[PDB]
């Protein structure tokens, strides 16, 4: 068990890319001629894979089996279009001569990939799966996500054109009964996590939290649906609000804003169990991280669904619970940086916050985008800061103290007295001055 | 002000004939299972 | 919004009629009226209209939406709502005059792809069931 846990770490660092990259290279050959009196002309196994991939979704079963073939496959063809590393690491690399190459590389291999039906395969896994959350949609929307990525217009077109020409359903259907079916920081669970043999967890059965069951999946799920309309999209941006062509419509963007409200209320309900203590603990701060990854991902996909002027999207969010998602944001928001202004080792968090804080507030200017002067949006967005009023007033009017949550206003005090240091000013000197 | 009839449109078939010296106005109904028959 | 219709049991070829003594029954096409089949829809729960509007040549209007949209059914000629009743989940509906708030209808048709749905039940069901039950 030893060896077991070793090695399943020591060469998986390095064997998944040399096997990645090499795999589909040789099963994409397209090189041996026929000869013969055909059109098609043996395009490819990869072609025949995802053919069988398909019918296999196709094929009526009333409940989607495992298929671990499907699993590995797809975690091949995910990790095939990844060569960038999506880090700066060292010192910037050259700038356009570089950063080109890898678009046109990413690009090829998106091509390599999306020219066989992957975008099918993916819808029409998602769509097979009937609302039901699992390793079975995990791989397909990471799939998803890897051929989406860069917002690549001519799959965005394919995948359009396949449900506007099958006039699909279960594919709304299963992305509802998903996005019903995520899940919460489940404080009561958290209580029972955390009071274990006595304190913490002594007989450390294993390494699960159970505190958010699906992190990755949900992070992923809205990460496809963000590709799915990046680039201003309005096609898009349309049609997953009122599915035309169909009969059964089903909206995405107040399922959207329900999803938003529901773990607005878990971050509400897990500030109060630390604003009495005086101390955050390791496993809260990394919840506390998990959380804001997720409302970070939520708050870009209600940005994209916007970004280009869509009155229909403004609409259908102006009338939804986000007034109320964003009044219960704006009181923790305003509630709890404070709390983590006066310790000097969680800043880490605190900078984490500060960016959730920017993308909200990104989301709400790109609310008013194509805003007439005598507006319902405007007079809602006025109604929802009456009430907010008393979080709006404590964060703008100590939002300008030097300091402690906004300004540039304290380099006034080493510049006066400091003879030739660095600034070394005691607190006594920093308190006088 | 005037409408005409064009095709994909739905219509109905209407005759007048009189009996027992009472006008009965009819519409014709065709069954496609039972017998390939047209009554009225 | 308010116009008096009959309805028709696909699966047994009778009308629904409301009986002479508070109640439906449903009853055969042969012998028929106005009178005792006659509903129409409201826009709530009140008489807030009577009558209003006739004959128009056209659609128009696009007026009632299946699934969003809320209706409220009742019988015309006698004025009276649909009731649930919650007898001694079988709610036998009876004709109470005032009528609790607790029975909206929602509305969800027969789709395009519920279209096969509607033609296999009438044709299949009505004609092959009747002309079996003749044969018998």
């Amino acid at each position: 068990l030893f060896l077991q846990g070793y090695e399943k770490s020591w060469i998986e660092t390095e064997e998944h890319y040399f096997e990645d990259k090499l795999i589909e290279d040789l099963a994409k050959p397209g090189a041996e001629l026929p000869e013969e009196d055909e059109a098609m002309k043996r395009v490819d196994p990869l072609h025949q894979l995802i053919l069988l991939f398909s019918r296999t979704a196709l094929t009526e079963k009333c409940k989607l089996e495992e298929d671990f073939l499907y699993m590995a496959y797809a975690d091949i063809m995910a990790k095939s279009c990844h060569d960038e590393e999506d880090d700066d690491g060292e010192e910037e690399v050259k700038s356009f001569e570089e950063k080109e190459m890898e678009k046109q590389k990413l690009l090829y291999q998106q091509a390599r990939l999306h020219d066989r039906g992957a975008a099918e395969m993916v819808l029409q896994t998602i769509s097979a799966s009937k609302g039901e959350t699992g390793p079975m949609v995990a791989a397909t929307l990471k799939l998803g996500i890897a051929i989406l990525n860069g917002g690549n217009s001519t799959v965005q077109q394919k995948m359009l054109d396949y449900l506007k020409e099958k006039k699909d359903v279960g594919f709304f259907q299963s992305l509802a009964g998903l996005m019903q079916s995520c899940s919460v920081l489940d404080l009561n669970a958290f209580e029972r996590q955390n009071k274990a043999e006595g304190l913490g967890m002594v007989t450390e059965e294993g390494s699960g939290e159970k505190v958010l069951q699906d992190d990755e999946f949900t992070c992923d799920l809205f990460r496809f649906l963000q590709l799915l309309c990046e680039g201003h999209n309005s096609d898009f941006q349309n049609y997953l609000r009122t599915q035309t062509g169909n009969n059964t419509t089903v909206n995405i963007i107040i399922s959207t804003v329900d999803y938003l409200l529901r773990v607005q209320e878990s971050i509400s309900d897990f500030y109060w169990y630390y604003s009495g203590k005086d101390i955050i603990d390791e496993q809260g701060q990394r919840n506390f991280s998990k959380a804001i990854q997720v409302a970070k991902q939520v708050f870009n996909t209600l940005t994209e669904y916007i970004q280009g002027p869509c009155t229909g999207n403004q609409q259908s969010l102006a009338h939804s619970r986000l007034w109320d998602a964003v009044v219960g944001f704006l009181h923790v928001f305003a509630h709890m940086q404070m709390k983590l202004s006066q310790d000097s080792s969680q800043i880490e968090l605190l900078k984490e916050l500060m960016d959730l804080q920017k993308d909200m507030v990104v989301m709400l200017l790109s609310m008013l985008e194509g805003n007439v002067v005598n507006g319902t949006i405007g007079k809602q967005m006025v109604d929802m800061l009456v009430e907010s009023s008393n979080n709006v007033e404590m964060i703008l009017k100590f939002f300008d103290m030097f300091l402690k949550l906004k300004d540039l206003t304290s380099s006034d005090t080493f510049k006066e007295y400091d003879p030739d240091g660095k600034g070394v000013i005691s607190k006594r000197d920093f308190h006088k001055a | 002000e005037i409408q005409f009839l064009r095709t994909d449109d739905e219509v109905v078939l209407q005759c007048t004939a009189t009996i027992h010296k009472e006008q009965q106005k009819l519409c014709l109904a065709a069954e496609g299972f039972g017998n390939r028959l047209c009554f009225l | 919004w308010g116009q008096p219709f009959r309805l028709r049991h696909v699966t047994t070829g009778k009308y629904l009629s409301l009986m002479e003594d508070k109640n439906l029954l449903l009853m055969d096409k042969e012998k028929a009226d106005v009178k005792s089949t006659a509903f129409a829809f409201r826009s709530s729960k009140e008489k807030l209209d009577v009558g209003v509007r006739k004959e128009v040549d056209g659609m128009g209007t696009s007026e009632i939406k299946y699934g969003d949209s809320i209706c409220y059914i009742q019988h015309v000629d006698t004025g009276l709502w649909l009731t649930y009743q919650a007898v001694d989940i079988q709610r036998k509906a009876i004709m109470h005059h005032e009528g609790h708030m607790d029975d909206g209808l929602n509305l969800s048709r027969s789709q395009h792809e519920e279209s096969r749905t509607a033609r296999v039940i009438r044709s299949t069901v009505f004609l092959f069931n009747r002309f079996i039950r003749g044969l018998d």
